[PDB]
């Protein structure tokens, strides 16, 4: 099941730009 | 007789049967085949994130 | 004859040992048979019964359309027949 | 039958008339819309030429009245017959090789028997010369 | 038990410290769920690449697993540090302890030839590690020869 | 039962060896057995698992397709019943 | 994809262009020789119109693994002969069942048709009496 | 096999490579001498191109033993298998025709049942309007 | 003409250009694919070098009409299956006889070979003892 700490996701902690510095914003 | 048996087997193989031919077990079969690495043995991050980070280069800036 | 009976008995034992070796495939055969049973005994018959029902309902709908057109024609024909007296 | 692009049973099968091969409708149509070519032969192909195969409603109704026994029977008479033929072929080849071997072995046996008797004669002669 | 398991699965999926992973392993050990402990270690070495994590896994397989697995986990450890050497994740002392542990384990299993091959190939791969040469000296002084 | 009574059938039971059996029949049985042995030892082990996998995949996809056909059929029936309710 | 005649996997698959349907080559060619028509549509069909489908090697493996005696560990020539006899028995039983069903259905249909014609007659008679 | 010129079993079989056909040696040699051409294809042929078929020593012993009853048994396994295959094709086609007739009868039965029930409803309305 | 492997009348006759001998297509193709050699001469042979013999229309009609006319008396599927079983038994008896003879001869050959080597050894030893 996925009822435990449903609002907490690993991706929320990972900085999106580390995989690609040139990411467009 | 054994050579004949092997012949009959090889014939039956060619004429019909040939058309029909966990982390540790996966690792062992990969070892047999060996006669990035992480993405072939593990199946989804940390090591991938770190190597992807190390591959890039920060832009150079003059010192203040 | 004795040598033949011995050869036969030995081959029989050997064959039984080989068949025992092949028992590791029985789980796949069981899964296969369960799938086949679900396909043959449930899913196909249900599909065909649905098709028969659809064919029948479609013929009915075609009749209903013809009956509506025929009501409009029967009204026109009654009118024309009364105008032809 | 399997789609030649996906290697899976197609959900909407089509035949390319150029390659005479079955494909998934979406895959083939998209490939043509992008490339204008058949994916196997690279011949020019147009979407209008693609012959969509219809999975006959009769096919479903025919798999209904094929008894569950005959669908569970992992045998087909064609496949049984072909297996029997492949066995017959193999046994014919085996019997041929058996005959050829048996002949060679008879000739060899005769040769070895002559060699044995020649050895025995040399031995007996040396023994006689040793006793005299 | 199943709720505790789902709790640990979520916690570990959030990439916590080593304490949470150790606790999850202890939980499955309490459950005598040896395959669960293999799967956890299979994830734990990714989350925490430090060599003490790999040596925790081999230490587990020695007491709760067959030798085929123990050899396979050591081979995973070496193949990992070999392929990922270019990242300099492990210090030399870590790789040295991994190789020494693997060599001494093969020496205990009476396959001294495979430990000797391990030392030779590892020294060839990482010539800059003095601690690995010293480990070969410690091994050779009791299982080797005078010359 | 009628078909079995009237028409001649393949009698495999004649292959069961007995002390009273003729040497010819024993030799036939021995040859059959030897071929079966060779097939079971050398051929089936390599292929049987693959054959079962292939058949299972093909059947699973067929089941999926026939379930989707059933759904599409029920949808067609419902759509037609809607049309009939708009007349 | 199964042959629209046998309900089995076709060993040599062919497409009829008239019905856009897959068949076993032998079965379709025989039906066309006997009837000159497509088995599904009854439209005229020549042998030269049939589009033979080229099997991929994966299709070959599929054809030999589906419905093959080689799936079972009791594979042997006596067992092949017995399985063949058993399939023939099942097919004869199916043919018998088909005939018995068709006879029963013919009788039921004839009955319901006479009932329909009687009902139409009654409806017409009532309308006539009401209009007199 | 028969010589394509004489229609008799050749005593010295030869193959023309151009026509891939069997002849009696003397007949093919004489025709090539007279014409320079293969008698079937009319392509040019030379006496050096003729392939003389050597009868195997087994074929010689067999052509003595062809008076034996076991070669008069017209039941060679390939021929039996093919006869079985032809009977299977025939049965499959008969079964298909049966099934098709049965399905058509079923669709007719449904159609007639709907006609009957609509007729009966119309009649029951007319009878209501007649008794009022 | 009979196939040099099966001793039966072929159904798809082919000629090896090396041995200049007639075979059944399936048998020869299998033997070549296994060994790369002609089964008689043992010379290297490819499958493309095989010459498929084209039967004349009189040969095709004769093969069909001999099969037809003689099977006609026992053409029922049950008789076909019984004949197939009996033919298999005949083949299996022949194979068993062959194998038994080969085994017996091999044991005899082994014996005689040991005797020959024993005699050679004893001869050499007597020659030594006489030359001392």
């Amino acid at each position: 099941t996925d009822q435990i700490a449903k609002n907490v996701k690993l991706d929320d902690f990972i900085p999106k730009r580390q995989s690609n510095f040139e990411l467009s914003v | 007789l054994g050579d004949v048996d092997k012949f009959y087997s090889r014939i039956r193989w060619n004429n019909q049967f040939s058309y029909m031919a966990s982390l540790l077990m996966r690792y062992d079969t990969y070892r047999k085949e060996s006669s990035a690495f992480v993405n072939k043995i593990f199946q989804p991050l940390i090591v991938n994130r770190y190597e992807k980070l190390l591959s890039q280069r920060p832009e150079w800036h003059a010192p203040w | 004859t004795e040598v033949l009976l011995e050869s036969i008995q030995s081959k029989v034992e050997s064959i039984e040992q080989l068949q025992r070796k092949l028992q590791h495939v029985q789980p796949l055969e069981q899964q296969n048979n369960e799938m086949c049973s679900t396909l043959c005994h449930h899913s196909l018959p249900a599909l065909i019964e649905g098709q028969r029902k659809y064919y029948a309902d479609y013929y009915a709908y075609r009749q209903e359309i013809r009956s509506l057109e025929g009501r409009r024609k029967r009204l026109q024909a009654m009118l024309n027949s009364s105008s032809s007296i | 039958m399997l789609c030649a692009i996906s290697g899976k049973v197609p959900r909407r099968p089509v035949l390319s008339p150029k390659s005479r091969t079955i494909f998934e409708k979406s895959l083939l149509e998209q490939y043509v819309k992008d490339t204008g070519n058949d994916p196997i032969t690279n011949e020019p192909l147009s979407i209008e030429e693609i012959v969509e195969i219809v999975p006959s409603a009769q096919q479903a109704s025919l798999t209904e009245s094929t008894n569950s026994a005959t669908l569970k029977a992992n045998y087909s008479i064609p496949n049984l017959l072909t297996s029997l033929q492949n066995e017959w072929d193999a046994i014919m080849l085996e019997n041929f090789k058996l005959r050829s071997t048996l002949d060679s072995l008879t000739k060899k046996l005769s040769t070895v028997m002559y060699e044995r008797d020649a050895a025995k004669l040399v031995a007996a002669q040396l023994l006689m010369e040793k006793n005299e | 038990v199943e709720i505790v398991r789902s709790l640990y699965t979520k916690w570990c999926s959030l990439e916590p410290g080593v304490n949470a992973w150790n606790s999850f392993v202890d939980f499955e050990i309490r459950q005598k769920n040896w395959n669960g402990v293999r799967e956890i270690y299979s994830k734990y070495v990714m989350a925490h690449p430090q060599m003490q994590t790999w040596l925790k896994w081999v230490r587990f397989e020695n007491r709760h697993g067959n030798t085929e697995f123990t050899r396979s986990v050591y081979s995973l450890a070496i193949d990992t540090v070999a392929n990922l050497q270019n990242l300099q994740i492990w210090s030399d002392m870590e790789v040295a302890k991994l190789v020494n542990s693997f060599a001494h384990w093969e020496a205990a299993q009476q396959e001294y030839e495979r430990s000797s091959a391990l030392y030779q190939i590892a020294i060839e791969k990482w010539p800059s590690n003095q601690l690995l040469k010293a480990g070969l000296l410690d091994f050779e002084k009791q299982f080797g020869d005078i010359n | 039962e009628e078909y079995r009574r009237k028409y001649p059938r393949i009698d495999t039971s004649r292959y069961i060896p007995n002390e009273s059996s003729e040497v010819s029949l024993l030799g036939i049985v021995d040859s059959y057995l030897k071929h079966q042995e060779i097939v079971l030892d050398t051929l089936l082990p390599q292929t049987v698992s693959n054959q079962w996998r292939i058949n299972n995949d093909y059947i699973r996809q067929t089941c999926t397709i026939v379930e989707e056909m059933n759904i599409q059929q029920r949808k067609q029936i419902n759509d037609l019943e809607i049309y009939r309710k708009r007349l």
